[PDB]
């Protein structure tokens, strides 16, 4: 189908400071961040959009940290706690009142093994529609 | 589009 305008280009998740003494046992996670994606002005014909994950995972799977914090992992959630790690898909339908779809996603830093340590958080998720 | 996440573990 046509595609609808992609109104959110880029985003940002600041997660602030986290503290290593509360990343030490295996689970722990921090509170989880918003972020939204937009599409509006959808065209004539279009009734879904499906939105494509990427970027890299280290070996648990989850988003890599390109920063130096060792044993943090990203975790990226749906509206269902579905994680979407690199390569998932999530669709949404078009609200045909305003040719629009709304994506509303967390984040949040993980730490699968425990005994993270300190540094800095970096990574970047990419996210290409696909229009039906 | 793309989302960047920054942050520090202290
Ligand atoms: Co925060």
């Amino acid at each position: 189908a046509k595609p609808c305008t992609v109104s959110t280009t880029n985003a940002t998740v600041d997660l602030g400071d986290l503290y290593s003494f509360s990343l030490m046992s295996a689970g722990a996670a921090s509170a989880w961040h918003d972020v939204a994606l937009e599409l509006t002005n959808c065209p004539v014909g279009t009734s879904r959009v499906t939105a494509s994950f990427s970027g890299a995972a280290d070996s648990t799977g989850y988003y890599k940290n390109q920063g130096t914090a060792q044993n943090i992992q990203l975790e990226l959630q749906d509206d269902s706690g579905n994680t979407l790690n690199t390569g998932a898909t999530k669709t949404v339908q078009v609200d045909d009142s305003s040719q629009s779809a709304h994506f509303p996603l967390q984040v949040r830093a993980l730490t699968v093994n425990g005994g993270a340590t300190q540094g800095t958080i970096e990574a970047v998720i990419s996210i290409t529609y696909t229009y039906s | 589009s793309r989302i960047r996440i920054r942050g520090y573990v202290r």
